């Protein structure tokens, strides 16, 4: 998971 | 102030291909010459500007059916058929040709684009 | 020996997003309460154990319309569905429970993952 | 396009  | 699952677009694709090769909900023929090719109209669409034309037109929409011109190679079809539902595609130097007019008929423009690339490289 | 397009699985799902968005070719109703949600049954299956499970099911396969557990809150599947279709997942502080049980019901093992991290993290 |  990331931060678009 | 979302967060993004990186792998997910990816999963989602080869669970698509998984039910494809599993011939599960399946509800299109793609006929090429003698050959025929089972599909999922949504992916055929979301890859495709021809299917998208084909499927958001009010009678066609609801055909099991689908005849591609006759000039169509059922190789070049099978190849960009692999490349919607996995990202791949095989290009060779004794099919590019045939992609290319398949991909320009089915309207599939980044495929289009690098087989201009590699037959201008040879 | 084949070429990858990276952004291939990407530009399918935005599509699949947009024919969503539009209603086109949807073939199911998804009943949460009160609450209604159009979608495609293969994008379902795609994301979920339990859509899987439910549209591989020579009965179940058939159907329009899937009514969901009673307890199922139609925010939390709202989230879920939203990020089926775009990778995005809108994780807040008043929704992470709701979002956590819906993914639990769902069988969808990554969102359940990532609400269980951060709600350690709190 | 990559080589995957
Ligand atoms: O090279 C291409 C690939 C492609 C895909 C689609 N399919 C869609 C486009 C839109 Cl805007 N919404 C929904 C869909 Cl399924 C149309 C044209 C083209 N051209
Ligand atoms: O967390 C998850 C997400 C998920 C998706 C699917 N869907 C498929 C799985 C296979 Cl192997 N082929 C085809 C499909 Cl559509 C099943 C279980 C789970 N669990
Ligand atoms: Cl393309
Ligand atoms: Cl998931």
């Amino acid at each position: 998971w990331v931060i678009p | 102030s979302c967060i993004q699952f990186t792998r997910h677009a990816s999963d989602v694709l080869l669970n698509l291909n998984r039910l494809r090769s599993r011939d599960i909900l399946t509800d299109v023929v793609i006929v090429v010459s003698r050959e025929q090719f089972r599909a999922h109209k949504t992916v055929l669409m979301a890859c495709s500007g021809l299917f998208y034309s084909i499927f958001t037109d009010q009678l066609k929409c609801n055909l099991s059916v689908i005849n591609l011109d006759p000039e169509i190679n059922p190789e070049g079809f099978c190849i960009l058929l692999d490349f919607m539902y996995t990202s791949r595609l095989n290009l060779r130097e004794g099919n590019i040709m045939a992609v290319m007019a398949t991909a320009m008929y089915l309207q599939m423009e980044h495929v289009v684009d690098t087989c201009r690339k590699f037959i201008k490289a040879s």
